[PDB]
DNA sequence: CGTCATGATCATATTATTACGCCAGACAGGG
DNA sequence: CCCTGTCTGGCGTCCTCTCACCTATGATCATGACG
């Protein structure tokens, strides 16, 4: 079955793979993150409650006072979104917090407080998010963009090759906390182990192991095994486990049990280890040279002298053995220090250490942190407990503790946010294990190590920084005042909190201005994974590897939609199905392929769970049950594609559209384009402009409805029902009774957004697309937006294209367009410019906006009214007067030189106290009248719905067929009816009606207050006049058009109609492209799009022929059914036998300008299907029509390719780039011309052009190019007199900026001069 | 500079000089009223560090800032590097009598001429038109001539066709790589708003027509017209200076 | 090498218009070094004719009248 | 990757093949970005090291120039004598191997007719005057430079050749990239250079030198093959 | 330095009874000083101080040509030198 | 008439780190 | 004093176009209202 707007124009759909998971709501990152941020969240985390429970309770400097936390609450905003964008306020909500003050007594902090006080306090204004997913900061709609950064936890990197120039790789182990001090363990080419804290000075690593109160005996107990030597009657025998001897060449003949095992000069084989462990050999015999370099573990003391025989971690010599042998020790514990197995890294590290106990280690750490000051044991304890071991200054998140347990092979993924002793010891153990040769290092670009922050987490962090500044103020006013007399709003002030959150949302590196000229550009700017910003890398520094697609971007981050230029691969765009995990990583759906059958359950995999399993590719053929029809199937195991068996697979992809993003899944035939041209096509499809009447794509991907409905430019119905009143302003839906609340009678009113300014100076319009009396369903479009049509997404328009060289006018990439295109007004885009004029406050008095103006006459002032402001509707030229303004000297606002327009909307804002002039009172009466009429129509329309409910209830149960309309309509309650649900319902509707009456009274009073009041404004401004010009820019030689595949081009000549190549029917082609761009720039998808567009228009022409002849609905039903079946096993399977002879005529009314065809991305329409659809129309099979010429009237040889391509106009127009300057203004500090176009400036004759004129022999051209034309002021006035008198001659002089160089060098101690 | 809001976001130099004069006046007052023995030392350290912030900020240990993270600009940051007087103001300058627009093809040109709009040719060539007006006697002063060419009356297009005729312009593509990147043409007036540029010539600019933009300059003096005709004309440079290969290869 | 061959000149304006300006101006300051405009780029700085094309004939005239 | 892309753009590409194509394409784009970033700075340093060198005389008056021979990697002759000694003034006057018969005088610009007359007689090595061996104080004379490239005649007195030279080197920097025995082909006489050889017991010629270079002299005088011969190698000839 | 300058037991005892001079200061508002203007229609030039008010205004020295008219102003009103 | 509270206007510089990389030349560590 | 490692200084494309942003917080004084 189909929805009623899907019976208007049902898009033909090729495609073979039956879908199982539809496209999710495309704005779920922004909305879900900010819903996670601001919501009443119990059990502590996440949200604002995490900040308010981690920075509170503020306890004082031993004054026994404490400011603890209760709850919070956000009130309603004073301004809704529309008034906020008009006036210019933030769209914020006040953050009320309930704080409590308690004050303890003397001698008992575990005793009773004498007095508490709990109260409401005001702090900050956090800006809310609109339903589109955007913020309104100062009247300009802004987006905060998700950041891609390093995951907190341990990270074992390897500084490969480059250091020490000898190939010896290093290994470092960066512990990355979420908030606190970093910690980098590393090696050096002497194989010592070095710690460092926050990239500061370097210490040997075991100095922190003493700082955790470990003795050296315990350190060697941890980081090494033991070797036991027993002195038993002969040559100091040894306990030997032969696994340590795997490949070691002994120094003697190892024999045991009267049997020679190992010979001198040979090594111990593995089978000799098997012999020694099979015979269970324990004690072997060593020479005196064997313990010549063995390292003792613990301290041995002589019992008689009380001295030290040998210190810990010391090699043993002959005299040390002679001392400890005669003291009474039979057991000797040493360490195993092999070449391959276990290096003595800990032992060499302890030999570099000068420290000896806990205190000296804490002193040295306190000295490397803060240099050159007296340490004290209390200060060293406090610093080292506040580096890693305190809840305040150090905090891994849950993400950090998960990565730190997972990368150390733990079990519990839950732990504390602070470190401990076992954590650092496990980091050093894993680092030594990586140095030993077992285990692997971790790459950086792997998406199991890249977390995604969003709006909620970054706003929480900035709010937390505001709170630690305010706890740095409250720890102030709390123990330095008189108690009890103050309340907790005199202490805490809202300036740092609001300053921090307002600086983050106002100007950050990630809170950026929304590129809004297209529904696609909105919905793909909100889905952006930027690597830049705070905590990430920078553009002009890094690098190589991060600008490259890793093998685990498959289905998380789009590989082909990224901006080319200085930041490729850093401004990644997130894919279609890609959600965000609980912790912040990326996850993507798959289908659990149990042992034979592809089960239709979806199952979200992260980036590290994907690697262990094995995933089938998306388009693998399966026969109606899930059984894979091949016995070799293409899969990918561990980041590496291969060919696997039938039933060793564990997952299949969901749909074939999931590698790409929503920018580059509206490209039909994407699998035929080379990836560079697909990148340029997706980026230019983002850069489109909305035309006047947007049409549709004939060749789409079916993804248009998700991008249109799941954005916020169309007016989606909330509750379905029957339309009651359509208008260009408003739309009224009457809600069906099986969707309807019992109370609040309810018929909905959609106030559309008519002609208003976007951010890119386009024209964000909404047009109603429903008829009257028409049913609508829940979840359905009512009003099309900009670049939409019937709920689809129509960016550009589809035109008749031919690929042929035509007389050179399409030489490199140019485009040649018939005048039939510009006559139909079909690229005529509508732009809106906002021109502001402020009435400031200066000396000699304030300014005047009135029209009594000097130096002007009738010809200027005829287009102004009697109070200076231009009319609404006056079509002005470039350089007239819009607002007349004179200062205590003409300073009237003028149209900037070049642009026409029609003044559509004038706003006047008045700072309160200033006299409103007559036009400001006219606008006040106008908006009073509009708001009065609008709220009165709200009351009338909802009262009409309420009375219709009363009529619907009184059909039964005491019905009065004639007596109902004899009495006035406001008394439909006291009629004959007992105590039932109906009199209860009439009482509830009377409650609703009296609520509407008193609500209308109070809301009309509040709206008169909002219109009548002034507005807070800039320091020293009287009134602001804003005027909206509405230019209509058509098309001309110089604009940029482009298709959807990377075929760019400046349109080069707008030919007449007659010159166009026509065919043997009569129709001229509209646009003549260039064929030579196809084999080099390998975008072969545009030719398949051209042929399938010609097939679509062939079906449309046959419908137009079968309908223009007034044929009955039977033949239309026949032909539309044949055009909708037409293919292989497909998904569509429609039938017109359930459309009932009236929808088929209206569906053919919508198909007569062409039949829309969906072609999904990697499961598209093959060549034979295009041929069979070109055979259904009577077009030629090869797609090529023979074409005549317009000039000569004789045939082009070798018939050419025509069809329809869907081409977009880009907003790089030519009357926004063109500029010229004879003599304008000059800069102030260096007397050179200004830069730019708005400032009337000159083009930079840069350095390489100076080199290119030195490279010729042009000497006078360069002399006037940098002395006369540019800098020397007396030189250029002499030049201007000489040019207007006909004498071409220059008096050179000196550049004045060289005198500026002399003054800047001379302002140092340097004495530069000019000799002779 | 005023920011038109009642306040002056000052330049960094006045901040630096203001810090030196504050610290120096406080040091004069502390040497006046006697320094507390081993005391007249911290203030001189502060003065030395403020002067070292003024002459070259950031060369001594951690630099200063006004707002917020960015270190502010001393004198050596005005002479050195990019954004300084050697590379931004003295070796490459901003230049009057110049303009820029988007290029296009127009293959009906001879290779020594390029299309150029009527609006750009009227705004680049203004004082030539003023001179021809008060030399032919169609405006008494300069102000009547300026208002005539602002209204664009029906006679100034004949003046403009009489000043374009044998007068070269310099076309320039924005990444000039080698010396064929600046060439000189003789303009032809075009109804429209783009620069029609001969196709063969676009082998030397490495310029396609997918939105490229080129800038035109005007040689004012007489010797510069002769140098843009004899040395830099588009017919003269047909061989590259890298080898003997022709640069007019048909593309 | 070309960056050291260009920083080691007998003309401090060329070596100042190239890389580091601080070291070049301090060495030329304490040495009392005296540029004489010596070629192309110093004359591009100071605003006069290049001694390459037509300015080469002008510079032969100017040097002959010295 | 060991499993190649067996699908062309006229047919489809499935998902993994298009993903591998994306690996290649984004690697190329990042190469072009950072490539331009290095190339512009190379052009800057070259035009700032040259910067000054103006053709300031008309004859220096020396003889010592460099020796132009065609380059021989060890295969085909890559760059012939006509494309190296095109238009540059001869150092010592070339005598044809009819010794004491002058073919060109010692100050003749070798344009295209003279280069064809060099190719006919198969001239070994036209010793020619280079800029690096000049004698002009504060500049470079006109005869040691050569033909005015981009024109036909000799270089004019004045054209700044340092700037056009530095632009001609750094301008193709956008196009550049960033990141057992001796087998003969032709036939001719056999030349050895810097060899200390001796006779083995087998009757062959064995070598006692690393600095041995083998050459193949052709029928008319020049060389078409050159081979670095290692230490202690054994020749069959 | 890392720690405070080694303060010996001498300056401390010397600063046990200092300020043995008078007002001195930075030569601002005194009996016979100079002070530039900043507000009013009589600003733009300079002036002199003598006997000011105290908890209200001061004493401005306004004079053009060879005549002068005193105009009591608070020091906020003027520009203290 | 006096005192207290509230509102408006005017006045200055932490508030209490970590994700570039190479080359090069001087300064100093180890022997 | 003769290496050999560390350290800190230099440097890292051109041209153009668009947009926002460029305090707020605390203290003191004056005026008004209430007792
Ligand atoms: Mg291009
Ligand atoms: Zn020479």
């Amino acid at each position: 079955v189909y929805s009623y707007t899907e019976k208007k124009r049902i898009r033909k759909d090729f495609g073979k793979r039956p879908q199982v998971l539809d496209v999710p709501y495309l704005l779920s990152i922004q909305l879900d993150s900010f819903q996670k941020f601001i919501e009443q969240d119990p059990e502590g985390q996440y949200g604002l409650e995490a900040a308010f429970r981690s920075v509170f309770p503020i306890q004082s400097y031993s004054g026994n006072s404490e400011l603890q936390y209760v709850s919070y609450r956000l009130g309603e905003p004073v301004f809704d979104v529309q008034e906020c964008q008009i006036r210019g306020v933030t769209y914020s909500a006040p953050l009320r917090v309930k704080l409590r003050l308690v004050i303890y007594e003397r001698e008992a902090p575990e005793g009773t407080v004498k007095d508490i006080k709990e109260q409401e306090v005001y702090m900050g204004e956090i800006p809310l998010m609109t339903d589109n997913g955007t913020f309104v900061i100062n009247g300009t709609e802004r987006v905060i963009v998700s950041q891609l950064h390093r995951s907190p936890g341990v990270f074992f990197d390897s500084d490969k090759g480059k250091t020490h120039s000898s190939g010896k790789v290093l290994y470092n182990a960066r512990i990355i906390p979420y908030r606190g001090s970093w910690l980098d363990f590393e090696f050096d080419p002497k194989d010592n182990l070095f710690v460092r804290i926050d990239r500061r000075r370097k210490l040997p690593a075991t100095i922190i192991l003493r700082a955790l109160n470990y003795t050296t005996e315990q350190i060697l107990d941890l980081f090494f095994e033991k070797v036991i030597f027993e002195i038993r009657d002969n040559k100091l025998q040894m306990e030997l486990v032969p696994e340590r001897l795997r490949g070691e060449t002994a120094s003697f003949d190892i024999e045991a049990n009267g049997k020679v095992y190992v010979e001198k000069g040979r090594r111990i084989t593995a089978r000799h280890i098997r012999q020694l462990e099979k015979d269970d050999v324990k004690l072997i015999e060593v020479p005196v040279e064997y313990i010549a370099g063995k390292v003792v573990a613990k301290d041995y003391i002589d019992e008689s002298t009380g001295e030290l025989i040998c210190a810990a971690n010391m090699e043993l010599s002959l005299d040390l053995l002679a001392k400890l042998s005669q003291s009474g020790h039979k057991r000797i514990e040493t360490l195993f220090t092999n070449d391959l197995d276990h290096g003595p890294y800990i032992s060499e590290t302890l030999r570099v250490d000068p420290t000896n106990d806990r205190l000296s280690a804490l002193v040295e750490i306190y000295r490397m942190m803060r240099p050159g000051e007296p340490p004290t044991r209390e200060a060293a304890e406090s610093l080292f407990e506040n580096l890693f071991f305190s809840e305040d200054r150090y905090d891994l998140s849950a993400v950090g503790r998960m990565k730190f347990n997972r990368s150390l092979l733990r079990e519990e993924i839950e732990g504390s946010g602070i470190l401990s002793k076992d954590d650092i010891i496990d980091v050093m153990k894993k680092l030594i294990d990586i140095r030993n040769g077992k285990g692997e290092v971790d790459d950086i670009d792997h998406l199991g190590n890249r977390r995604i922050r969003s709006v909620g987490e970054m706003a929480e962090n900035q709010f937390r920084v505001g709170l630690v500044r305010v706890e740095r103020a409250v720890k102030e006013r709390l123990s330095l005042g008189d108690l009890d007399t103050l309340m907790p709003q005199d202490m805490i002030n809202a300036k740092p909190i609001s300053a921090a959150v307002k600086e983050f949302f106002g100007s950050s590196q990630l809170s950026q201005f929304m590129d809004q000229n297209n529904p696609l550009s909105e919905i793909t700017h909100k889905r952006r994974i930027s690597a830049l910003g705070p905590g990430g890398l920078t553009r002009e520094r890094a690098g190589f590897e991060v600008r490259d697609v890793h093998p685990t971007h498959y289905g998380r981050v789009c590989p082909i939609e990224t901006p080319e230029g200085p930041n490729i691969g850093l401004i990644n765009s997130l894919s279609v199905y890609a959600q965000t995990n609980e912790y912040g990583f990326l996850e993507t759906p798959y289908r659990k392929v149990t042992d034979g059958v592809v089960t239709d359950e979806i199952h979200y995999l992260s980036a590290i769970e994907e690697g262990n399993y094995v995933i089938a590719q998306a388009n693998s053929n399966l026969d109606e049950e899930g059984h894979f029809v091949e016995d070799l199937v293409t899969c990918r195991s561990k980041g590496e594609s291969s060919l696997f068996s039938r039933d060793q697979v564990d997952y299949m992809d969901v749909s074939t559209q999931q590698v790409v993003s929503v920018g580059a899944s509206l490209i039909p035939f994407l699998e035929h384009d080379d990836a560079n041209r697909a990148l340029m096509g997706a980026n230019m499809q983002r850069q489109a402009v909305p035309t006047l009447r947007a049409d549709k794509p004939l060749v789409g991907t079916g993804m248009e409805r998700a991008v249109a409905v799941d954005s916020g430019v169309t007016a989606v119905a909330k509750r379905g029902g029957v339309v009651q009143y359509v208008d260009a302003s408003r739309i009224v839906i009457k809600v069906n009774e099986d969707e309807m609340y019992p109370g609040e009678a309810g018929i909905d009113i959609y106030n559309l957004t008519k002609y208003t300014r976007s951010n890119q100076n386009t024209c964000i319009n909404q047009m109603p697309c429903v008829s009257l009396g028409e049913p609508v369903e829940r979840g359905d479009v009512l009003a099309d937006g900009p670049s939409t049509d019937l709920g689809e997404l129509a960016l550009g328009q589809n035109m008749r294209v031919a690929f042929m060289p035509w007389n050179g006018y399409n030489f490199e990439d140019s485009i040649l367009v018939s005048e039939r295109v510009v006559q139909e007004d079909r690229f005529t885009t509508i732009h809106i410019q906002e021109l502001a004029c402020v009435s400031r406050d200066t000396k000699l008095g304030p300014e005047e906006i009135t029209a009594d103006i000097p130096n002007v006459g009738e010809a200027a002032l005829s287009k102004l009214d009697e109070s200076g402001i231009v009319y609404i509707g006056a079509e002005v030229t470039g350089g007239d007067i819009l607002v007349g303004k004179v200062t205590p000297k003409d300073s009237s606002l003028r149209v900037p030189n070049g642009v026409s327009g029609t003044v559509i909307d004038v706003q006047v804002f008045t700072r309160d106290g200033v006299e409103k002039d007559k036009r400001a009172l006219e606008i006040e009466e106008m908006q009073l009248k509009q708001a009065k009429k609008d709220l009165s129509e709200e009351l009338q329309i909802l009262e009409a719905g309420l009375f219709s409910r009363i009529r619907a209830v009184l059909v039964a149960g005491g019905v009065e067929a004639e007596k109902l309309d004899k009495l006035p309509r406001d008394r439909w309650l006291e009629l004959g009816l007992t105590d039932e649900e109906k009199q209860n319902q009439l009482e509830q509707l009377a409650e609703q009606y009296d609520e509407l009456k008193h609500e209308f009274e109070k809301k009309l009073e509040a709206k008169r207050r909002k219109i009548t009041q002034g507005d807070d404004l800039a320091p020293g401004v009287l009134k602001i006049v804003k005027v909206y010009l509405a230019v209509k820019r058509r098309i001309q030689p110089g604009d940029k058009m482009a298709g959807r595949h990377g075929n760019k081009g400046v349109i080069s000549k707008i030919n007449p109609i007659e010159d166009m190549p026509y065919d043997e029917n009569g129709t001229p082609v509209d646009i003549v492209l260039n064929p030579l761009g196809v084999p080099s720039r390998m975008n072969i998808g545009q030719i398949l799009e051209t042929h399938l567009g010609m097939a679509a228009k062939g079906i449309g022409d046959k419908i137009n022929a079968m309908l223009k002849q007034q044929q009955e609905v039977a033949k239309l039903r026949e032909f539309i059914q044949r055009a909708y079946d037409l293919g292989a096993d497909v998904r569509q399977k429609v039938d017109l036998s359930t459309f009932s002879d009236e929808e088929v005529m209206r569906l053919a009314e919508n198909l007569r300008k062409g039949m829309p065809i969906a072609t999904p991305v990697f499961d598209g329409a093959k060549e034979a299907e295009i041929k069979e659809l070109l055979k259904l129309g009577d077009l030629p099979t090869s797609g090529q029509i023979r074409l005549y010429d317009g000039r000569t009237g004789e045939q082009f040889e070798r018939p050419v390719t025509v069809g329809y391509m869907y081409m977009l106009k880009l907003n790089h127009l030519v009357d926004d780039k063109m500029h010229a300057r004879s003599t304008g203004s000059y800069s102030l500090v260096t007397q050179q011309p200004l830069g730019g176009k708005a400032q009337f400036g000159g083009q930079r004759f840069g350095e390489m052009e100076v080199w290119a004129l030195e490279a010729y022999g042009a000497a006078y051209t360069l002399q006037e190019m940098l002395t006369v034309k540019s800098d020397d002021v007396n030189g250029r006035t002499k030049m201007y007199k000489n040019i207007v008198d006909g004498n071409h001659q220059m008096e050179p002089g000196m550049p004045e900026s060289f005198n500026v160089l002399l003054k800047e060098i001379r302002s140092l101690g340097i004495n530069i001069e000019l000799e002779d | 500079v005023p920011l038109d809001g009642g306040r002056f976001a000052t330049s960094d130099l006045n901040d630096l000089y203001r810090r030196v004069i504050n610290r120096n006046n406080r040091l004069k007052r502390l040497l006046d009223l006697a320094a507390p023995d081993i005391i007249v030392r911290n203030e001189k350290r502060m003065l030395q560090e403020a002067v070292d912030a003024l002459l070259d900020n950031g060369r001594r240990g951690r630099a200063i800032t006004g707002s917020n993270k960015r270190p502010l600009k001393s004198l050596a940051d005005m002479i050195k590097g990019k954004q300084g007087r050697f590379r931004q103001n003295l070796l490459g300058k901003r230049v009057d009598y110049s303009g820029r627009s988007v290029i296009t093809v127009g293959p009906y040109l001879r290779l020594h001429q390029c299309g150029l709009p009527k609006k750009m040719a009227l705004e680049l060539f203004k004082p030539f038109i003023y001179g021809k007006l008060e030399l032919r006697g169609l405006a008494t002063t300069i102000k009547a001539a300026k208002k005539m060419v602002e209204r664009e009356e029906a006679v100034v297009w004949d003046i403009l066709d009489e000043v374009i005729r044998e007068h070269p312009v310099l076309l320039n593509r924005a990444p000039t790589l080698h010396r064929l990147g600046i060439q000189a043409f003789e303009p032809v007036l075009i109804e429209g708003k783009a620069i029609q540029l001969h196709p063969l010539v676009c082998a030397a600019y490495n310029a396609d027509f997918d939105g490229d933009q080129m800038a035109v300059h005007v040689p004012l003096t007489l010797e510069a017209q002769l140098e843009a005709r004899a040395l830099m004309m588009s017919t003269n440079n047909i061989l590259s200076p890298a080898n003997g290969e022709p640069i007019i290869v048909p593309s | 090498g070309i960056t050291k061959a260009s920083l080691a000149t007998e003309s401090f304006i060329s070596a100042a218009s190239f890389q580091e300006t601080t070291r070049v101006l301090t060495e030329a300051a304490v040495a009392g070094k005296r540029d004489e405009l010596r070629g192309l780029k110093e004359n591009v700085i100071v605003g006069r004719l290049i001694p390459a094309g037509t300015g080469y004939a002008y510079h032969q005239d100017r040097m002959r009248r010295r | 990757i060991e499993t190649p892309i067996t699908a062309n753009f006229r047919e489809g590409l499935n998902v993994l093949q298009y993903f591998i194509s994306t690996h290649g394409a984004r690697k190329g784009l990042a190469d072009t970005a950072l490539k331009t970033a290095n190339s512009g700075y190379l052009t800057r340093r070259l035009v700032d090291v040259a910067q000054d060198l103006v053709v300031t005389e008309d004859d220096c008056g020396t003889h010592e120039g460099i020796m132009m021979t065609p380059v021989i990697e060890g295969g085909d002759v890559k760059e012939p004598l006509r494309d190296r000694v095109l238009g540059r003034v001869t150092a010592e006057d070339v005598l044809k191997p009819g010794t004491a018969d002058i073919l060109v005088p010692r100050n003749t610009l070798l344009h295209e007719q003279w280069c064809d007359l060099l190719e006919e007689n198969s001239v070994d090595a036209v010793k020619v005057r280079s800029v690096v061996s000049c004698d002009t104080d504060f500049g470079v004379c006109a005869h040691c430079y050569g033909r005015d490239l981009a024109r036909g005649h000799i270089i004019n007195k004045g054209e700044a050749i340092g700037v056009i030279a530095a632009q001609s080197i750094g301008e193709p920097g956008t196009q550049l990239t960033m990141r057992s025995s001796i087998q003969v082909k032709n036939k001719g006489s056999i030349k050895l250079s810097n060899v200390k050889s001796v006779v083995n017991s087998s009757g062959k010629l064995v070598i006692t030198s690393r600095n041995t270079e083998l050459k193949l002299i052709d029928e008319f005088g020049r060389t078409k093959e050159s081979y670095k011969v290692p230490y202690g190698a054994v020749l069959a000839k | 330095g890392a720690s405070p300058a080694i303060v010996p037991s001498a300056v401390i005892h010397q600063l046990s009874v200092y300020k043995p001079k008078d007002i001195v200061d930075p030569a601002t508002p005194y009996p016979g000083d100079k002070v530039i203007i900043t507000e009013g229609a009589f600003e733009g030039f300079q002036a002199i101080f003598t006997e000011p008010d105290g908890e209200a205004r001061s004493m401005l020295l306004l004079n053009l040509i060879n005549k002068e008219i005193k105009h009591s102003v608070k020091n906020t009103e003027f520009r203290k030198l």
